[PDB]
RNA sequence: GUCUACGGCCAUACCACCCUGAACGCGCCCGAUCUCGUCUGAUCUCGGAAGCUAAGCAGGGUCGGGCCUGGUUAGUACUUGGAUGGGAGACCGCCUGGGAAUACCGGGUGCUGUAGGCUU
RNA sequence: GUCUCCGUAGUGUAGCGGUUAUCACGUUCGCCUAACACGCGAAAGGUCCUCGGUUCGAAACCGGGCGGAAACACCA
RNA sequence: ACAGUGCCAGGUGGGGAGUUUGACUGGGGCGGUACACCUGUCAAACGGUAACGCAGGUGUCCUAAGGCGAGCUCAGGGAGGACAGAAACCUCCCGUGGAGCAGAAGGGCAAAAGCUCGCUUGAUCUUGAUUUUCAGUACGAAUACAGACCGUGAAAGCGGGGCCUCACGAUCCUUCUGACCUUUUGGGUUUUAAGCAGGAGGUGUCAGAAAAGUUACCACAGGGAUAACUGGCUUGUGGCGGCCAAGCGUUCAUAGCGACGUCGCUUUUUGAUCCUUCGAUGUCGGCUCUUCCUAUCAUUGUGAAGCAGAAUUCACCAAGCG
RNA sequence: UUAAUUAAAACAAAGCAUCGCGAAGGCCCGCGGCGGGUGUUGACGCGAUGUGAUUUCUGCCCAGUGCUCUGAAUGUCAAAGUGAAGAAAUUCAAUGAAGCGCGGGUAAACGGCGGGAGUAACUAUGACUCUCUUAAGGUAGCCAAAUGCCUCGUCAUCUAA
RNA sequence: AGUAGCUGGUUCCCUCCAAAGUUUCCCUCAGGAUAGCUGGCGCUCUCCGCAGUUUUAUCCGGUAAAGCGAAUGAUUAGAGGUCUUGGGGCCGAAACGAUCUCAACCUAUUCUCAAACUUUAAAUGGGUAAGAAGCCCGGCUCGCUGGUGUGGAGCCGGGCGUGGAAUGCGAGUGCCUAGUGGGCCACUUUUGGUAAGCAGAACUGGCGCUGCGGGAUGAACCGAACGCCGGGUUAAGGCGCC
């Protein structure tokens, strides 16, 4: 026999039982997906930071 | 059912405004976008490269990556009962600096100035905003003029 | 679809762009001693009838054309397979198009 | 031949014109919208009555054709074949479909064009008659008789505009004298205090 | 007052017609040896400096079209939320808030950045 | 009603995207015969059903109409 | 020395064996494909959103219709010029795109994304990230980069296919390409074979079984999720009845009728739907028997006629009796 | 003849007509053999079909599907065998049983057996003609037949109907 | 003891929490897997964070309405021009000569329209921001960028608490997990259909799972949600008699 096809009825009621939570936020966000050429230099910058340790 | 086409339903969304077609003004390419910038995404049909998907049209996100032509934007997207932080690569024709924070950055400097100034005068000045309060008592002068009497007008069939 | 019989493209052995001869790729004839064909022969022997599916419901009407490229560099002569999209008609080095000509 | 007009009385569907998507629509019953002395100048017929719809409904092109005949015949009998000008003010653009049964049933039920109707709003004029002032009673009777060809409720209203123009009759005469209005056949053109001053020279010479 | 080069916004800058343009500019303009390109030195490229604001260009004008911006349209049309409101219905009124668009009427007609000129 | 298919000189009919629109009968002219018929030599004649479209070019290819002809319409 | 027999091999083989004989679906079948995709609309101004909803397209096409650069400007119109005419080619003028951009549509595009030339193969090699569908899986398609090699241009740059939104395919197997590659079992050489990475051969029921019927001789498990009676909602169709009044009726709209229109009622027609019943409500018609309705054919009492009489027609109270 | 819903028009039948076979055979059984049935048989026989007494007749079609007949003349064609290459596995080649293809026969084998237009001195028909057309284009008969939808066909008879 | 995605059954009490009929994939449509919805076990903190809400800023949109003397498409009526074309005429020796006359054309008007039209353009709505993960200073690293000690990013040290709108509220996080995956109804919006107690969607709320007062009666209407009681008062509804 034929049956119902589609509905979103009752769906926003379900979504809100445990809340529509926003994504979690951390002060440090991962560098995944940033420009590879830019990231290569940022690692070189971090690597030699200890050179200027005495001046600081 | 509907199709899963990428640009379905964008007949008006991506079209150019009335009598605003043709060349893209070059100040669109001179804007400087840094990491951490808030930008409003607005797809533009004139440029078909780096187009944001329709769901990201009219949303505002944060820039996390800058390439030669595009930026990476972390923009929230609600899918059923969850909100995902989505990372999209959009060409800089389809974004614009958001003014949503400028009112805030204006207030901080005004706040930081007033906070500093009031401190060296030994006074307290309000820094937090407030909702508009109820109007306070005042006098309304008649000026020796009786208020104009108003009456409802008779019905008229102006058919 | 009409493809030239030569193209200067990247050669992986040389590591640089080189002229290549272009031909069509043809499936080779099956070996009787490929493990899959050997296993098939053993499973098909004796009784039981057919032991593997035989595909009937063909739907595609064309194939993807695979170009066989060969580096003309005498010392390299490397080869590579390059597939292009589906087409009902394919030829190599056919007559090039002309514009503003009378169509007799 | 057609279903009774109760089956299509109400504006239940979005407007469905005869277009490149709706093809095969039969011609409407009403093809003439103006009869009588159409050529009378603006000044010969100052009086104008209306038949105004009091309902939001669909009027079939057959009812518009019938009413036009009913209203026109009376005017010819009581005012002469040249004492009036009638204008039907509704055009049957909305197409009505039929799902013709004898059997699939409701499978593939989208119907074929059956006819055309005019969608009329509350307070919208259905048809208008302009004539001389002394024929006021003959206009009202002509429109009263034409109310019986329509479903729903209509109101006969004698307009305060001059003829078929948009300008009030109590000031139309002055506006023509001052040359703010220029007779242009059945109607009048409005002359603003704008544009090239050579137009003003032409009118005033 | 203003122009030239390069611009930003992209008609308040456009379109049509008319008037006026000092100086410097920008031009029209005069040639084809060279560079360069054409059926054609018209265009493009190159070498110039007799003439002219005729034109482009700039400024101004038009009860000008457009465009920009107000008024009216109008607290109208539409609309969020409410009722055991009306009405056979179609639909409508009221309560609580938001609130348009023509026609019609008025006003305006580029601003401005960098650099370099002219203008006692 | 669903499905399939067809419209070309007066008649019946071919047309393998560029034809001087095929074939036969028919019609007109001239010979032959005293005359008809048969026979021989010539000629004319297609709204390629209609509208629209792609195509360098549509009778043909693709959609919509206008006529027409087949095949189905079963279990109660 | 063949018949024949034993064992292999090819053919034949519904005589016999086993098995299959899609799905959606206003019942099923027939018909379609709403089964994998794409455009506009529905869709209620974020996105999403259904029906065998509406209007359409898809399984291709392209050595250029890809890439770069330059130069040009299109549809249409006006006015002129031998043959030349509605339409050939030449010239000037207007021209915001009314053209073209392979195709469906929508968007986009004017010293260009179109047209014409010159040179070319960024439609090449390579690792990750991201987007779309989404479960935030796969595929497909697409977006930013990064590393090589290149093309083009004076250069800035642009280009890793087609201006954008579609144009497509797992595992197993086979086939090709790649390495001074690994393994090929006690060691060594060599053929072979298997591995590793990337293409192709295909599943269109398109996340991908290998598949014809008939049963009225039929079977089982179920189904009122689902058809064939009644009943229920609805009333298009059927039936019956009004309203307006152009006409008919010699005359005269309405004695009696009545077009074009329009408003209803009924459930004694047929439909539409699938709510009840498939651990069964006995399926047509007649016969017989009772009862009820009135939308009245007759009869009682009446009103009106184009009611002289007779006959007839229209209407009223009216279902007692036929 | 369907025991227990069908007694019949169904089945059988004589008659008729086909088909195989001369015994190392036809047809059939059987896991098996110097096996078995027909067969204690021999073509006036046995085996396999169709039709269905008598009477009269049994038309055309071999294109289709079957069946059947001819075959080195001869395309495809397995194993084995032969030849060559190689270290061998292996690869290649030549050769070519039946069967299929190729060609005949056959319908009392399964089956099949058209369409359009014009035309006779009133009208109607249209013997006649032109044309497209298949392997034949339904012949002798017979019919609203147990076979005709339209259909309760049309005419006549049978009835008051 | 064949298999059964199918029918039937499935045994004590109280207490606490409490669904789904929806997404995607499946020879998937009476069934599964999958996400969602539930329960249980906790644990990490607390006595800043968050929110089915508004406020203030800031973006997004093309529906309702409107418009068509604005583009596309459809559509009615006249009016003025008219040789730039035609039909009727009409005087001729006849031509663009004359004469009219009706159409096509052009110019200003005019009636009426659009789900697959649009210059305009709401309400309701969708993002974002409203601080210490901030702000402001000084320095250091870089193979990235580069006229420039330029830019950009990172890192180190230092100073600033009026914790920078309202209101409310303790939060975060992890494992394991059942049933469900036939729904149906109403206000409003809405597709097909003559319509249907018909079929199909959006939003919210219901019934399903739920009693109770009222609507005589009734899954869904109106009021209101439930431990066992006494008193008071009410809602929606009522007050001739029952
Ligand atoms: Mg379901
Ligand atoms: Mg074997
Ligand atoms: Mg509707
Ligand atoms: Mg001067
Ligand atoms: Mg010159
Ligand atoms: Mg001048
Ligand atoms: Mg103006
Ligand atoms: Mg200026
Ligand atoms: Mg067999
Ligand atoms: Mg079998
Ligand atoms: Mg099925
Ligand atoms: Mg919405
Ligand atoms: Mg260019
Ligand atoms: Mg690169
Ligand atoms: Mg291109
Ligand atoms: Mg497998
Ligand atoms: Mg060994
Ligand atoms: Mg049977
Ligand atoms: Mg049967
Ligand atoms: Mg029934
Ligand atoms: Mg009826
Ligand atoms: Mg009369
Ligand atoms: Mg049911
Ligand atoms: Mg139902
Ligand atoms: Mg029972
Ligand atoms: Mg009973
Ligand atoms: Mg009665
Ligand atoms: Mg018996
Ligand atoms: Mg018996
Ligand atoms: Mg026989
Ligand atoms: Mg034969
Ligand atoms: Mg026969
Ligand atoms: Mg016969
Ligand atoms: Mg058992
Ligand atoms: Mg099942
Ligand atoms: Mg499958
Ligand atoms: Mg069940
Ligand atoms: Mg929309
Ligand atoms: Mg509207
Ligand atoms: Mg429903
Ligand atoms: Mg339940
Ligand atoms: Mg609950
Ligand atoms: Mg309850
Ligand atoms: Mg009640
Ligand atoms: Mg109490
Ligand atoms: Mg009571
Ligand atoms: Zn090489």
């Amino acid at each position: 026999a034929k049956s119902k096809n589609h509905t979103t009825h009752n769906q926003s009621r379900k979504w809100h039982r445990n809340g529509i939570k926003k994504p979690r936020s951390q002060r440090y966000e991962s560098l995944k997906g940033v420009d590879p050429k830019f990231l290569r230099n940022m690692r070189f910058a971090k690597k030699h930071n200890k050179k200027g340790l005495k001046k600081m | 059912t509907n199709t899963k086409g990428k640009r379905r339903g964008t007949r008006y969304m991506f079209s150019r405004p009335f009598r605003k077609h043709g060349v893209v003004p070059l100040a669109t390419y001179m804007r400087i976008y840094k990491k951490g910038d808030i930008v409003d995404i607005k797809g533009m049909g004139t440029v078909q490269k780096g187009m944001p998907h329709k769901c990201y049209h009219g949303k505002t996100g944060r820039v996390y990556n800058v390439t030669q032509h595009a930026v990476g934007i972390v923009v929230n997207k609600q899918v059923k009962g969850k909100i995902l932080a989505k990372r999209i690569n959009v060409r800089i024709e389809h974004i614009k600096h958001s003014k949503s924070r400028d009112s805030f950055l204006k207030r901080v400097k005004e706040n930081d100035q007033k906070k500093k100034e009031a401190k060296e005068k030994g006074t307290w000045v309000q820094l937090k905003r407030q909702p508009a309060p109820p109007r306070e008592a005042h006098f309304v002068r008649t000026n020796g003029k009786e208020p104009e009497l108003l009456e409802p007008i008779p019905y008229e069939f102006m058919a | 679809v009409n493809v030239p019989k030569t193209r200067r493209t990247f050669c992986k052995k040389c590591g640089k762009h080189q002229p290549h001869k272009v031909t069509q790729y043809k499936k080779g004839k099956d070996s009787l001693y490929a493990q899959g064909k050997r296993r098939y022969d053993r499973k098909q022997s004796g009784y039981g009838g057919q032991t593997k599916p035989i595909f009937r419901k063909k739907a595609k009407t064309t194939k993807k054309i695979v170009l066989r490229l060969e580096c003309v560099e005498p010392n390299c002569r490397s080869k590579r397979m390059l597939a292009i999209k589906r087409c009902k008609h394919f030829e190599l080095g056919g007559d090039k198009k002309r514009k503003g000509q009378v169509i007799q | 031949g057609r279903r009774p007009a109760r089956c299509y009385r109400y504006c239940k569907n979005k407007p469905y014109p005869k277009s490149r998507f709706c093809r095969g629509v039969p011609d409407a019953k009403i093809r003439i919208f103006d009869l009588g002395r159409k050529k009378a100048k603006v000044d010969e017929f100052p009086l104008c009555g209306h038949m105004v719809s009091d309902e939001y409904e669909q009027l079939s092109s057959e009812a518009l054709e019938a009413a036009r005949i009913c209203a026109n015949k009376y005017m010819v009998k009581s005012c002469g074949k040249d004492g009036f000008h009638i204008r039907v003010r509704l055009h049957p653009f909305h197409v009505i479909r039929i799902n013709k049964m004898l059997q699939t049933g409701m499978r593939g039920a989208f119907g074929k064009p059956q006819g055309t109707v005019a969608r009329v709003h509350i307070g919208q004029v259905i048809m208008s008659i302009r004539t001389k002032l002394q024929n006021k009673e003959h206009v009202v009777e002509a429109l009263r008789r034409a109310k019986f060809k329509f479903p729903g409720r209509q109101k006969i209203h004698i307009s305060k505009k001059w003829g078929f123009t948009k300008f009030n009759a109590d000031e139309f005469e002055d506006m023509v004298a001052e040359k703010r209005l220029i007779p242009d056949g059945c109607g009048v053109k409005y002359i603003p205090n704008r544009g090239p001053l050579d137009k003003w020279r032409a009118l005033h010479s």
